[PDB]
RNA sequence: GGCGAUACCAGCGAAACACGCCCUUGGCAGCGUC
């Protein structure tokens, strides 16, 4: 079957910036790659069709173009609509075979993380199971590392990223600590340390057993 | 308009069966082609199966060929795929999606539908508990507030949480599912609130599992 | 140039295959006959 390797897997470019994506077949697929744009949650979206005609409805900013097995999905100009998931797709030959996909996502100004810890719940320890729960609210960029508070440990923690925020392109982050209840009471203080770059050192939220 | 509404899709074992269908609307298939396309939570699309118009023809990906088996009733407007031998692999959101006609689209996929969520696994259903996530700045703090809900230990996705009833939806975060070792999701929905409406403003996460016919409200308020 | 077939790749018929159309073309094809 003909491959569809897609370049690059994700960006993170700012409102009017020109870029382009690339989709090359392993074989010849002659004009017949179309383009689509997946917002997270939604249904895909035909954005142009054999290789370089535009669909109807879609803005001027959307172009592509062909050399040999080579093909180019370009947007003159980030804008602030375009935020998704660009996937290419051959129809030259059964079967049809998507790209991997492109993410693109916003570029903005750094943003500092406020970050909260929440106590395992009075109506969850009464099931022998405790969970601590640190969150991170909107930040700029993704990355970030969250260490769990006085060994510190390593293999019993999870995360879980929101996407960016379609109004201020912001992540928010939670880390959820396990271990049981009856672990739970032999220690004290219970705290979650966080370093991010809008950070000038790491943050460490903490609580007291006892209110 | 024209529209997809895709059907069918559950829960099932590995080596299990199911079929989906896809009622079509504003047009009649038996002047198109229709393709199913798939895609695991968190990853790209993948061609399914397509079938042709007026011969019929059916064509397959290697992935699901001898598996799978697409066909469509033009009596009743609707395509179907018959699915046997799952394995986890097939886990996705199967989309119906209609080929353009060549003269205005070519041979792009221009109309898709919602999606039917299908999940080949061997673990039971499983409905969540909630736990609340007491808020941490009081009520005359003069700042924001954080609270939410943990709904934890639940198979298989998804659920709904809300917040007041859909009345509150600045500032909320629900927080994708992870994947516990045990083998249940678990997830956690958030807000922050202005300090001033601590202790006026009634504050209720509504989490939904329909898999399990689960429905829990949870109070949030200060500690 | 004149006369008759031949539908390979494109295009077209609501049409990737099958079905149908279009005959020096839509390609600066190629076999018969004046």
């Amino acid at each position: 079957d003909i491959q569809m390797t897609q370049s690059p897997s994700s960006l993170s470019a700012s409102v009017g910036d020109r870029v382009t994506i690339t989709c090359r077949a392993s074989q010849s697929v002659s004009s017949a790659v179309a383009w689509y744009q997946q917002k997270p949650g939604k249904a895909p979206k035909l954005l142009i069709y054999s290789a370089s005609s535009l669909y109807s409805g879609v803005p001027s900013r959307f172009s592509g173009s062909r050399s040999g097995t080579d093909f180019t999905l370009t947007i003159s100009s980030l804008q602030p609509e375009d935020f998704a998931t660009y996937y290419c797709q051959q129809s030259y030959s059964f079967p049809n075979t998507f790209g991997q996909g492109t993410k693109v996502e916003i570029k903005r100004t750094v943003a500092a993380p406020s970050v909260f810890i929440f106590p395992p719940s009075d109506e969850q320890l009464k099931s022998g199971t405790a969970s601590v729960v640190c969150l991170l609210n909107n930040f700029y960029p993704r990355e970030a590392k969250v260490q769990w508070k006085n060994a510190l440990q390593s293999g019993n923690s999870q995360e879980s990223v929101t996407e960016q925020d379609s109004k201020d392109s912001t992540y928010s982050l939670s880390s959820t600590l396990t271990l049981s209840k009856a672990d739970y009471e032999k220690h004290k203080v219970y705290a979650c340390e966080v370093t991010h770059q809008g950070l000038s050192s790491p943050v460490t939220k903490s609580f007291n057993r006892g209110e | 308009e024209v529209q997809l509404v895709e059907s069918g899709g559950g829960l099932v074992q590995p080596g299990g069966s199911l079929r989906l269908s896809c009622a079509a609307s504003g047009f009649y298939i038996s002047y198109s082609s229709i393709h199913w396309v798939r895609q695991a939570p968190g990853k790209g699309l993948e061609w399914v199966a397509s079938i042709s118009p007026y011969s019929g023809s059916t064509y397959y990906a290697d992935s699901v060929k001898g598996r799978f088996t697409i066909s469509a009733d033009t009596s009743k407007n609707t395509a179907y795929l018959q699915m046997n031998s799952l394995r986890a692999e097939d886990t996705a959101v199967y989309y119906c999606a209609r080929q353009g006609y060549r003269r205005r689209s070519g041979r792009g996929f221009d109309y898709w539908g919602q999606g039917t969520l299908v999940t080949v696994s061997s673990a039971s259903t499983k409905g969540p508990s909630v736990f609340p996530l007491a808020p941490s700045s009081k009520s005359t703090s003069g700042g924001t507030a954080a609270l939410g809900c943990l709904v934890k230990d639940y198979f298989p996705e998804p659920v709904t949480v809300s917040w007041n009833s859909g009345a509150l939806t600045s500032g909320v975060h629900t927080f994708p599912a992870v994947l516990q070792s045990s083998g249940l999701y678990s997830l956690s929905s958030v807000v922050t609130v202005p300090s001033s409406s601590l202790g006026t403003q009634t504050y209720i996460c509504n989490v939904n599992h329909k898999p399990s016919n689960t429905k829990v409200d949870k109070k949030v308020e200060p500690k």
